[PDB]
């Protein structure tokens, strides 16, 4: 009957406002319960042990690192650190469904993706000391990690930026038919950014595949949710934009995997955009997964006390020769704050390079040389 | 009003972008061409007839969200793709000024050449228009010169923009390409068909003189060109007129060589004096030919006020303004 | 069950992602069919014939003023025009239903909001030329109005800039105990900007007495919506901020009229935004709403040929008399393009002004001073 | 580390920035206080005690969202009501480029003054930290230069903060105010505990001096003091040490008058050199004290790269960059 070209509808004679539905808002998908046991068995993925054992190892090794490396900024060894507590189930039950060359954009705390994807110790260590080993040559803030080898797009601190990036990849990853989904993280704070409103329009209006995995654990730094948004959280948007939404428990790395398993698998088919709310809690910048999940294990008989101890030796030991490593390497040639500005130094940055060259000839006393490489 | 390859044909400025972005699209499989209002030829008809020939795929309209367009391109550059995207008056462009400058421009240093965005181009319509008032009319070059990891460009004419286009879309960094519209339909000249490329990062000494460099970019070239002119004929005066065309990393040593030889620059722009780009061609030509200067040298640049529409005529930097600033430095 | 701060759930052991709903959408608020005639007797706001007659005569006046001012702009007599086709009743029938001393932030079209406020047509006219009865002083493009006196924020030409500031004076109107509302309009293109996310969440969030009033006419210059969006329209949103929303007929004056009046009522009783999208036709920069109205009239028995002739007869005169006035009236000084920059001049822009002053002294011949003031 | 008003006490700079802020809450009842986190007393702990004292309704957290932070701000200007908007690092101040440069600091402008945004003030946390790294240490100031219609200001200590930001909250035109963060908790001094004022648009010669001007702002004000240090005992030059305090509209004539009598200048800054305002001061400096230089004028400033972590040390232009630079000005 109305024949607006905006809008699919009927007419309706009398008036009445849409209310928003948010004291019973959208249910949060649950696998297993805080003791570990599976509520509905069609729902279980019957993933095989050795990836099972991966997905708790990957969060416990990341809890490991996490703990030596706070004390390390505390000590002011490294001058910031952030770590992943509470999100570890997020991180690592997310990248155990995606394909291992599917792109990921990263928003802060996803260290544990990189854990899964078997980033080396070394090189988080290398980022963070900003040493010689850093592929990033020491310019960013710690816990700034990118790996081109392990699809992970590098992470800058602005919020929101890489929504519409990732979208963009994701158009492109379709052009080129590869048959690869892009995932981006965010937070509920980061959601409220003008850029997540860009990405989810263009992911829905351009056709891509692409998940928008959103973590929402309550707190954007000091504001609660009830500062940041007054709808049923994030997933309450995505239907706004004609995105597939779903929410999580983030504390169930089984339904994290299964709602982005499922997302990848129509993202892919239907170059559709799937959106994913993972609740959590902030435990934590300088009922738990790991929990609950060893609970599993320890009930498919997987894992037992004698097998948590050796790997928390184990996990500590490789965590500290990683560490040991990281502070005897020299940081790199102070000439490397001039490169990668463009992919050539113009002969005018070059003239600053020469510049600071000539200075530290003269003046070199001066500056913390010791251990810069060159 | 103010102002050697292979077959040619009349182009003007519109057709010459849409030629450039034609042999992009033949010659790249993995370029597209997108914004807002692209597929049907643009506002400014420089993408018209691209979608038929190329696919709805390859040259297509996004929402209207500038800060969106610029953080997709990025993306699609990421993967390695050629991403030209549409900001469609420069003025529009800030929505995107968080994207360009601290994520296009910092891209390749931040990850330490592990990813880049070098595919990108921004295009952009830029410059005064006779009646576009505040909006429709500006020069933003200045506030991305002081972004290290971006290239601006700016051209004079027909020929100069499919050249200069073309080079930014192929450079490996992204770049912003402002496109000055008071000259898309304005006169045609002779346009290779053909590809082809002129670098960046280097002015054009467009004529020699002798007693005083005048430099600007975009349709003021034409402007000082004009001012040359009456220099000769009312003063007798040789200038040197000299289009700067990239804006950064820009050209320092043809303009510091012309003013070692003449001993005087005058530099002119649209954009607003303070603030605006002819401050640091001032400031490094005076560090760099400090001994040679007979005369301080001049800025005559638009007033620090945003654009009018009725009063345009007396905002702009015209040939009366830029040849009295002219005369009174040669009698300095 | 759930205890996560951000969203108030239950469980669900089951996956199932949340699809929009966009082929059966939000209906569309209708009160007057096509032929005039009240559909639903309990929703007629029975408006009395004074009120009635004075929106045919906005709408109509308004489009009287653009035909003639559409070809003043092809005749390049103005610089650029741009007319209030299919826009007459969302423009008229919702400044009807604001309090006089409610604040308007426009979008684009909104001169029939000024001109059922009694904006001098003088003074559309000296905007569009710019000329010394300005207010303006002539610095802005034509068809960018604005009046301090009828509580109408001056328009820009940057799309939904407006949207998070009309937000911030609603939040300053309800510290002032002001019980006035703020509206701001915008097209279906201009919410895909960040600004409109902004806007959106910051009202929900902040609790500001506003209505947002979404003229959705289908086209964004040559972009469909199908390119925009692909949610059910702009109304699908406003749930997922929180926001009660509406959509309605925008070619009926009385459907626009009561959603704004009952959005006004409660937004300024209950300080909570309103989300309206009017579905309209893109009629026209350089089932119709008046005949819809014409036809009630000629209904109540309230309007007929005679009158009509006799109306558009005094319309186009009173619409001349202020287009000759307009055209013969001087621009404003040039000195005029230094001020209002700052509140006070800054000396250097003083010495801008002065040089200018001595070059038209010296110069002035070339330049098109014969009709611009002193 | 690189570096007459009634009752006193000593502050540091957060605490200085408190202080105008309670000063200013409790004089004007129009008053607010909003942006990220600062309800808590904010991540620099600047609006501490704030909103117990004045309300919730006066200092309050808005969403995540620079564009809608400033607008919001823009908006509850326009009704006349004060508006202190927080932009928690200066780094991301570019969402909301657009409405800074596009909307308030055109909105008197463009309204012929029946509208304004005067009563808006944005501070924000400014320059180098130590570890901060790209996105915690920049300093954006030349990119606001360029646009006429706000004002951006920049104090060098807790007592200069205090009064400059209530000059700024007072002022009827929209400002910037970058609070350099570095000296957030550094060394206190003694601050007035009621209300004054500093002139905006107003530098200050803070040591007088016959051989060379030095011109810097905010913490580099320290490293010139210090190099006037190193000149007068290890070559006997006498430097006059000017704080610039506000980018623009700047105090052009104290800087002439002061380099008519010493006959050269070095500028200082952190932010990059291309483009950065150091361009602005020198070539005005140039035009209008042409006669009197002695030795070109002298730019140390960041180098023209994004600001890395662990470089930091070689990066900022340090007072052994600025001496050995005045050294071969004195040299010329
Ligand atoms: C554009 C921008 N503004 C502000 C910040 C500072 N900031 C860093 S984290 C944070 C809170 C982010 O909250 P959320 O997105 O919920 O992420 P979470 O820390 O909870 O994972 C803020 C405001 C930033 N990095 N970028
Ligand atoms: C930020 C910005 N980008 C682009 C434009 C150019 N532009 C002017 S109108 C328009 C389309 C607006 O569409 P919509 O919001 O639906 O309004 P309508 O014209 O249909 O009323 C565009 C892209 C602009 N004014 N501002
Ligand atoms: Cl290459
Ligand atoms: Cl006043
Ligand atoms: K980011
Ligand atoms: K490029
Ligand atoms: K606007
Ligand atoms: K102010
Ligand atoms: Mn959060
Ligand atoms: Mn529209």
């Amino acid at each position: 009957k109305p024949q607006f070209p905006g809008a699919s509808a009927e007419f309706i004679d009398k008036l009445e406002f849409i209310q928003p539905n948010v004291i019973s808002g959208i249910p949060i998908y649950r696998v297993m319960d805080r003791q570990g046991q599976i509520i509905n068995p069609s729902e279980d993925p019957h993933l095989p042990k050795e990836k099972v054992l991966k997905l708790y190892k990957s969060m416990t090794l990341l809890n490991t690192m996490d703990r030596i490396l706070y004390e390390s900024q505390r000590q002011g060894r490294i001058s910031f650190y952030m770590t992943n507590y509470g999100e570890e189930g997020t991180h690592v039950g997310s990248a155990a469904a995606l394909d291992n060359t599917d792109l990921v954009f990263g928003q802060a705390r996803e260290a544990g993706v990189l854990m899964y994807r078997d980033y080396p110790l070394e090189l988080f260590m290398a980022q963070c000391y900003g040493n010689i080993s850093d592929l990033g040559k020491g310019r960013q803030m710690p816990v700034h990690y990118g790996c081109k080898e392990r699809h992970f797009v590098t992470i800058s601190s602005p919020l929101a930026t890489q929504i519409p990036q990732a979208v963009g990849a994701a158009y492109a990853a379709k052009r080129a038919n590869a048959n690869r989904v892009v995932i981006c993280y965010f937070g509920e704070g980061a959601a409220s950014e003008g850029d997540a409103h860009a990405g989810f329009n263009f992911a829905a209006t351009l056709e891509c595949p692409i998940i928008f995995f959103c973590r929402n654990n309550g707190y954007a730094i000091s504001t609660p949710t009830s500062e940041q948004y007054r709808g049923d959280g994030i997933a309450a948007r995505g239907p706004g934009y004609g995105i597939m939404s779903i929410r999580v428990d983030g504390n169930d790395v089984f339904a994290v995997y299964n709602a982005t398993k499922e997302a990848r698998r129509r993202a892919v088919a239907e170059n559709q955009p799937f959106l994913i709310e993972a609740m959590t809690y902030r435990i934590g910048s300088t009922d738990h997964p790991i929990s609950r999940l060893r609970h599993y294990l320890l009930s498919q008989g997987w894992w037992d006390e004698e097998q948590e101890k050796a790997w928390r030796k184990q996990s500590r030991r490789k965590v500290m020769e990683a560490f040991e490593q990281a502070e005897r390497k020299p940081k790199p040639n102070p000439n490397l704050l001039f490169s990668d500005v463009y992919q050539e130094m113009p002969a005018q940055l070059r003239k600053q390079q020469e510049s600071l060259a000539r200075h530290l000839q003269t003046y070199g006393e001066h500056y913390p040389l010791d251990h810069f490489d060159k | 009003a103010h102002f050697e390859y292979g077959q040619t044909q009349k182009m003007n400025l519109f057709q010459s972008v849409t030629s450039a972005l034609d042999n992009s699209l033949a010659k790249d499989p993995t370029a597209v061409i997108f914004g807002e209002d692209v597929a049907f030829g643009g506002v400014f008809r420089c993408t018209v007839g691209l979608r038929d020939k190329y696919g709805k795929d390859r040259v297509f309209n996004t929402p209207l969200c500038e800060q969106g367009i610029v953080g997709f391109g990025i993306g699609i550059a990421v993967t390695g793709a050629t991403a030209i995207a549409e900001i469609q008056f420069a003025d529009y462009i800030f929505p995107a000024f968080d994207q360009i400058v601290n994520e296009a421009a910092k891209y390749r240093y931040r990850s330490g050449d592990l990813f880049n965005c070098g595919s990108l181009t921004i295009r952009s319509p830029w410059g005064c228009v006779g009646h576009g008032a505040l909006y429709h009319s500006q020069s933003p070059e200045a506030f991305f010169a002081h972004c290290p990891g971006i290239k601006v460009v700016i051209p004079r004419s027909p020929f100069q923009a499919k050249g200069l286009l073309l080079s930014c879309i192929e450079d490996k960094n992204p770049c912003i390409f402002f496109e000055p519209k008071i000259l898309y339909r304005a006169a045609a000249e002779e346009v290779p068909i053909e590809p082809y490329n002129i670098p960046l990062s280097q002015a054009e000494v467009i004529q020699e003189g002798s007693d005083v460099t005048l430099v600007a970019w975009g349709t003021q070239v034409h402007v000082i060109r004009e001012v040359a002119s009456m220099a000769k004929e009312k003063l007798g005066v040789s200038c040197e007129v000299i289009d700067l065309r990239t804006i950064i990393p820009w050209d320092v040593d043809t303009i510091c060589k012309s003013v070692i030889k003449t001993g005087r620059l005058l530099i002119s722009h649209e954009a607003p004096l303070t603030g605006g780009f002819a401050s640091e061609i001032s400031s490094t030509v005076q560090e760099e030919c400090f001994l040679n200067l007979e005369a301080p040298i001049s800025r005559v640049c638009g007033y620090d006020t945003p654009f009018p529409h009725i009063f345009e005529p007396f905002y702009i930097p015209d040939k009366w303004k830029c040849y009295d600033a002219l005369r009174k430095m040669i009698n300095y």
